[PDB]
């Protein structure tokens, strides 16, 4: 009818999820490399 | 990107090791932040550390 | 187009795997406490 | 026949996506330790910023 | 059935064809004879290789073209030349002597008003044009590509009906109508004719090009220009279109090189030699001036009228000679519209104006852009300093 | 009066001796156009234009710093090998990419024709 979504004839939430997942575990920027950059910044500030 | 950043490729093993590396990275960062807080606890040093963490995390 | 439903189920499976991976990663919890 | 070759290309793309899906499926249940470590680090960072 | 095939013979005067083939050189006559006998054949008996050997004997005999003209008009085809022959000889005359033909440009506007870049499938276009014009007149159309220019020139020939005139059974020909198709350009060049048959041919061409959305040809110029190369330089799909006169340096790009080039030879490092132009009115006041600064003012006039210091290469001849231009300059001197109508005539307007500027008759510091050859071969009204062409 | 004008000529002195349609040679004005109007918010920098004159090949290294997002701008560094006459780009390589654009630029820069790469990065 009008308020219904069961057949994915045209959906772009999946490409949004793909972009978010790719941005998450990027080997260059990612999430783990940001944590490593925080680690090096804290090491330079302390030691 | 993972293939050229690993050189031992085994790309399916990158994800479980990614979770493990995330866990050890957060606990290591916890250890470093506790050491930094206990070592100085000053005014300029704490502000500089907080600004560096915010800049490296938000951007 | 019989392959559209195949992509529907494949993308549902892939999105489920990606969602559980993201939930295990806990990005949103560490994002808010870092700002 | 145009829709046939279109569906063949779409099916090849779905095979590629399914190849990637088997490539990423890693079973784990370690989110609790990461959440606890994040909570402890956030509490200690808030305590440090409060000084 | 009213379309005219490539084997019908029309009634053509033998003396007109005789004087028509006199202008062609011997080698194009040789190529035409072999092509004609390979395609259609003739009343002369012999093998194609045998006729090739006969023409070979003719060409190392060093015989004049008059003898071979009499041969091909009296023994090879004594009854009369076929329409394909009559079209192909005249197209070869067009190729040999391009300065004897004048062309009129017409943009191919369509629909909303955006120009239509016309593209031709040549065999299908000829078939569709012949079937379209066959409903009205007895039409034969012949199409060829220029050996030098990237065009597709057609030739449309229309045939009419026919004291006691005894008997001829004729089909009298008219003067052919040529429409030149550039490869990718909305501008269409056609022959200078304003009778009802020229309008019919252009109308049928507009109806048979389109096949998707209705196309009208709007004439962009009413003064014909000779020499099809020049009208491709002016209105064709080239860089020199919309960059003429003082702006031919941009169309030729002789002043800047690639950014990947030697920066020791850059214009800003080596510099250029110029003269201080006097903005005060000193031209009307004024003998044996220094030959170095005389060369510089000659170079200044050369730059103003041809765009380049050395020109696009007697020396006053421009890139395209222009026959007739008329400019209507309008100004507003204290709420009064003041119109000045300058009309020009000659073999090369801007070359002559350049020569007059070299003779210190026209101030080169005050000669405007439109007078200098900018937007050449276009006649229009200059209002508010902006040149808009006539229609 | 005959005057010689170069890339460092004054604007007024250039307009004194202007009777051609060529672009203005005032190179400060040209770079002011290039910096402020056609490509604003881009801090380009060239730091080494050394040459191998035996081969007639110029080695250029430039840094493009797209500073439109001033908080975290992304910067890149190219290395071009000229031909210095009959100008052919024999080889170009990417020396350094900032890590916050490194993946998108890694997918884009895999293809050749670096002019498209620079225009795509700015866009």
């Amino acid at each position: 009818s009008q308020d219904s979504e069961d057949d994915s004839i045209r959906d772009d939430s999946n490409i949004l999820d793909i972009a978010h997942f790719v941005d998450l575990m990027d080997p260059y920027n990612g999430l783990l490399k940001k944590i490593n950059k925080i680690n090096e910044n804290l090491s330079n500030e302390l030691q | 990107s993972i293939k050229e950043a690993s050189e031992d490729d085994d790309i399916s093993e990158y994800f479980a090791t990614y979770n493990g590396k995330l866990v050890v990275a957060l606990e290591e960062m916890k250890l470093l932040l506790e050491e930094a807080v206990k070592t100085f606890g000053n005014s300029p040093e704490k502000r500089e550390k907080i600004k560096k963490i915010l800049s490296e995390l938000k951007k | 187009l019989p392959s559209l439903k195949e992509y529907t189920k494949k993308s549902k499976e892939l999105k489920e795997t990606m969602g559980q991976m993201i939930s295990d990663s806990h990005e949103e919890e560490i994002k808010e406490v870092f700002v | 026949q145009r829709l046939q070759i279109l569906d063949d290309a779409i099916q090849e793309k779905t095979s590629e996506l399914a190849e990637f899906e088997n490539m990423v499926r890693s079973p784990s249940a370690g989110d609790n330790a990461i959440p606890g470590l994040l909570q402890i680090i956030q509490s200690y960072i808030n305590l440090l910023e409060e000084n | 059935e009213l379309r005219l095939e490539d084997n019908y013979v029309p009634t053509s005067d033998t003396l007109v064809v005789f004087k028509q083939l006199m202008k062609l050189p011997v080698t194009v006559l040789y190529d035409l004879t072999l092509s004609w006998f390979a395609k259609f054949g003739g009343s002369f008996d012999g093998d194609i290789y045998l006729l090739t050997e006969t023409l070979d004997l003719l060409i190392e005999k060093g015989v004049r073209r008059n003898v071979i003209v009499n041969r091909i008009l009296y023994v090879y085809w004594p009854d009369g030349l076929n329409v394909f022959q009559l079209a192909e000889i005249d197209c070869h005359l067009m190729i040999s002597k391009p300065e004897k033909f004048k062309w009129l440009p017409s943009k191919a506007l369509r629909g909303d008003g955006k120009p239509y870049v016309v593209k031709l499938q040549p065999a299908k276009f000829i078939e569709n044009l012949q079937t379209d014009l066959a409903k009205i007149y007895h039409c034969h159309v012949y199409m060829f590509k220029h050996p030098s220019l990237p065009v597709l020139i057609t030739r449309i020939q229309l045939f009419d009906s026919n004291l006691d005139k005894f008997q001829g059974k004729p089909l009298i020909s008219r003067r052919p109508y040529y429409v030149a198709f550039p490869l990718n350009s909305p501008i269409i060049f056609h022959s200078v004719d304003k009778d009802i048959y020229a309008r019919l041919v252009l109308q049928s061409i507009s109806r048979t090009i389109s096949e998707r959305e209705t196309i009208i040809f709007k004439p962009v110029q009413k003064i014909p220009v000779k020499s099809i190369h020049n009208i491709m330089t002016l209105l064709g799909p080239s860089r020199f279109a919309e960059s003429m006169g003082p702006w031919e340096c941009y169309a030729s790009a002789n002043f800047e090189r690639s950014p990947l080039h030697d920066y020791k030879k850059h214009q800003g490092l080596t510099g250029k030699k110029v003269m201080v132009r006097e903005f005060d009115d000193s031209f009307l006041n004024d003998g044996k001036e220094e030959p170095e600064i005389r060369r510089l003012r000659l170079e200044k006039n050369m730059i103003k009228f041809k765009g380049s210091a050395n020109g696009v290469m007697s020396r006053y001849s421009s890139l395209v000679p222009i026959e007739k231009v008329g400019f209507t300059l309008k100004n507003e001197i204290n709420s009064r519209i003041i119109t000045i109508k300058l009309k020009f005539n000659g073999n090369d307007i801007f070359g002559g104006l350049h020569e007059l500027c070299d003779k210190n008759l026209i101030n080169i510091d005050k000669v405007p852009g439109w007078l200098a050859g900018e937007n050449g071969s276009f006649s229009g009204t200059i209002m508010n300093g902006d040149f808009q062409r006539e229609q | 009066r005959v005057e010689r004008i170069n890339g460092l000529t004054n604007l007024q002195k250039e307009l004194v001796t202007k009777y051609d349609t060529l672009p203005l040679l005032n190179m400060n004005l040209r770079l002011s156009y290039l910096r402020d109007h056609t490509y604003p918010h881009l801090q380009v920098s060239v730091q080494s234009r050394d040459r191998v004159h035996n081969d007639g090949i110029e080695v250029l290294v430039v840094n493009y710093k797209f500073c439109r997002n001033t908080m975290n701008p992304f910067e890149i560094q190219f290395k071009m090998f000229y031909k210095f006459e009959d100008s052919t780009l024999l080889k170009w390589e990417i020396l350094r990419i900032s890590t916050n654009v490194r993946l998108k630029a890694k997918q884009l820069l895999a293809t050749r024709n670096f002019q498209k790469c620079l225009l795509s990065l700015y866009e």
